[PDB]
């Protein structure tokens, strides 16, 4: 078959080539082989192959973003730049293919790209900057009012208030500091096992804390995995902060 | 006393040619305008000024004489250029004003000295008239990178990005675009972190209020 | 009293280089958020890191330590960018020393990572540091944890053929080579052939289709050459 293919020439069959991939399952490997063949001989058939097989071609599209723009002469032969702007750039931008910085770096990897594509990138960056500025302004406006209201409420609560100055246990206990409760030593019971001072021992084993810790760890791991898969595909940011806002610091 | 100085003060053809020759060069970090003037003077007059400079050096405290000399230089102006020889570092003897001459042909040092939050896009537009194939782009990139902290307004940043050249390679502006994007992302992340911290503080206050409610 | 004593310095003196350092001597802390909130407005990365680093000793029931560790990694990374921006804000030697101190801070970041490497391990630092570029820190972290899976891909993408070959030589999996030897052979068959010969543990049955593809490419190159037309073909035949 290899000898016949070497002898054979001037044959064009896009559909037959996909079905003649032996296992016909390695679509990514077939796309890589097609890119290698284009490196050997690029006749703009890569666009036809992408049109014929576009599903799950996000990685293929990312590779083509540099394959079709590897050479300025090849890019000019590849329908100049209108086709890439209409088909390649637009679909990649609208399909959330990758980060804007990654695309900018991939474009900067070349050295003979016209500024018209850079002009479209500048328009997209202007839109993104406007969105980011609006989001930052809204966040600051909310945060200032929230901080002012919280400070006022805390001041009112403190001024509002077994009445000696003391810090009550934040897990269901309260006592007067001047009544010798403060500074009881005993190594602070090692933070009292992250619980209020019961001032007594009732035995009955100890598994609630372990169960709570295991549940918290499992929930955090599941949330991180789901975010990376669906929500926080970019990074744990805006998700780790969200978990921190739930009160992970505890200190109760 | 001052009469001899007035006589010395009493006692602009090649200046235009020298200015044109200096303007011919379009280097981002060439010799300064004062440095270029000093080099031209060395190539070249100033001996009489040096004689006046000897009196000027002895006039380190004669404020009235300094003002009189500045007024005489203004009245003895030569193409509004020779005063720079008499005032190499005495621009306040007689800031919003040097750009007429310092920024006329080319002065990167003077541009940085007289830079500001406003009157920035106009300077970039004026410098864009170099019409070089790539030297103009390189000079614009150097000017942007030199004072990259000057631009700190969203509207100003948008206006600056709008007037970018449309025939320049993306590689030259790639570093600036990446820096701007990174700065914007960092600012957004900082704002989000501050909001999360404020929410955590509000939750702590709410927990304290709930505990107080439990306390009776 | 120690907390109250540091309050006066924080309110008026504001010398967190010593006040927070003195405040860092506290054994147990409760108002961490309140202290951080005031320190947040100060925007002093060093002061925030000093309190956070000491607070990392509070192991607790793990899990949340990673959340604190993520902020610790970000704080140092954010400080480096601020220092880099300040370094790039030149308009000298101390700044170069600060840049050297930034390398020392990077060494401190490596030292901080080395000390608690087992404590903080979620692969999120790689994602966190990726968004801010700075590939040197990512490479150092990859060298810290012996995986080389992402390191090999990064080296292949960058184009360091010699470094990629050196990394692949140490790897004894022989499956990654059997998968991606085609690109390496196409890039430099001469070095690849010697590397494969010296590597051993590579069955000739594998890459047979790759060998055929390499022969076809060599013939295509030879279609327009006379003297060294079959040079890649000669290398493949010799291998």
């Amino acid at each position: 078959s290899h000898m016949d293919q070497s002898s054979a020439s001037a044959k064009d069959k896009t559909k037959i080539d996909i079905a003649s991939f032996a296992n016909d399952n390695p679509e990514m490997d077939l796309l890589s082989t097609f890119r290698a063949m284009t490196l050997n001989e690029e006749p703009s058939t890569c666009l036809k192959f992408l049109e014929k097989y576009g599903t799950e071609e996000p990685k293929l599209l990312q590779v083509a973003l540099s394959y079709f723009v590897s050479n300025k002469l090849i890019f000019k032969e590849m329908g100049g730049n209108e086709v890439l702007k209409e088909k390649v750039l637009r679909p990649i931008i609208e399909g959330e293919r990758m980060p804007l910085l990654d695309i900018i770096k991939a474009l900067s990897r070349t050295n003979v790209a016209h500024f018209g594509l850079i002009q479209d990138i500048i328009i997209d960056h202007v839109k993104t900057e406007d969105t980011e500025i609006k989001r930052n302004e809204k966040l600051i406006e909310s945060y200032d009012k929230e901080l002012k209201e919280k400070n006022k409420k805390l001041k009112n609560t403190i001024n509002s208030d077994l009445d000696i100055p003391v810090v009550f246990f934040k897990c269901g206990h309260i006592y007067h500091q001047h009544c010798l409760n403060e500074e009881e030593d005993t190594l602070e019971s090692e933070r009292k096992l992250f619980k209020c001072p019961k001032c007594l021992v009732d035995l009955e084993t100890s598994n609630k804390l372990f169960e709570a810790q295991h549940e918290v760890v499992e929930k955090n791991d599941l949330l991180n995995f789901a975010l990376n898969s669906e929500e926080g595909s970019r990074d744990r940011f805006k998700v780790i902060t969200e978990f921190l806002g739930r009160g992970a610091i505890s200190y109760s | 006393s001052k009469f001899l100085f007035n006589y010395y003060l009493a006692k602009w053809s090649i200046l235009g040619d020298f200015i044109k020759e200096y303007k011919d060069d379009f280097a981002y970090d060439k010799t300064d305008i004062t440095n270029f003037i000093h080099i031209k003077l060395k190539h070249s007059f100033s001996k009489y000024y040096e004689k006046c400079e000897n009196l000027k050096s002895e006039n380190e405290k004669d404020d009235e004489f300094i003002n009189f000399t500045f007024d005489e230089i203004s009245k003895i102006d030569k193409e509004h250029i020779l005063t720079l020889l008499f005032f190499p570092n005495e621009l306040t003897n007689w800031s919003e004003e040097l750009l007429k001459i310092y920024l006329s042909f080319n002065d990167f040092r003077s541009v940085e000295k007289y830079i500001g939050k406003q009157n920035l896009v106009a300077v970039m537009k004026q410098y864009l008239d170099i019409s070089s194939l790539n030297y103009s782009v390189e000079l614009v990139t150097n000017l942007l990178q030199r004072n990259f902290e000057l631009l700190d307004d969203t509207d100003i940043q948008l206006k600056i990005l709008e007037t970018i050249p449309s025939v320049f390679p993306v590689q030259t502006i790639s570093e600036l675009l990446l820096k701007v994007l990174i700065k914007y992302q960092e600012k957004k992340e900082e704002s989000n972190l501050r909001k999360c911290l404020l929410k955590n503080q509000i939750s702590i206050s709410d927990e304290l209020s709930r505990n107080f409610d439990s306390q009776g | 009293v120690k907390l109250s004593k540091a309050m006066y310095l924080f309110h008026t003196a504001k010398d967190f280089h010593s006040a927070a350092q003195t405040l860092g001597s506290m054994k147990d802390l409760s108002h961490f958020g309140e202290i951080a909130l005031n320190f947040l407005q100060i925007k002093d990365y060093n002061d925030l890191n000093v309190i956070l680093i000491k607070q990392l000793d509070n192991v607790p029931w793990k899990s949340t330590q990673v959340v604190l560790s993520s902020w610790i990694i970000w704080n140092f990374m954010k400080q480096l960018n601020d220092i880099e921006l300040k370094i790039n804000t030149t308009k000298e030697d101390n700044l170069l020393n600060w840049n050297l101190n930034l390398k020392e801070k990077s060494n401190e970041l490596t030292k901080f990572l080395e000390s608690h490497l087992e404590k903080l391990d979620n692969e999120t630092v790689y994602q966190i540091m990726s968004k801010q570029n700075r590939q040197n820190e990512l490479l150092i972290f990859a060298s810290l944890i012996n995986d080389m899976k992402f390191l090999l891909s990064f080296w292949i993408d960058q184009g360091n053929w010699y470094e990629s070959l050196k990394i692949l030589l140490t790897i004894n999996n022989h499956d990654l080579v059997y998968k991606y030897s085609l690109i390496l052979l196409l890039n430099s068959p001469e070095a690849t052939v010697s590397t494969w010969m010296k590597i051993k543990d590579l069955d000739p049955n594998k890459l047979i289709p790759t060998i055929l593809k390499f022969f076809t490419n060599w013939q295509n190159n030879s279609k327009l050459i006379t003297n060294i037309s079959e040079y890649p073909e000669n290398y493949s035949l010799t291998y």
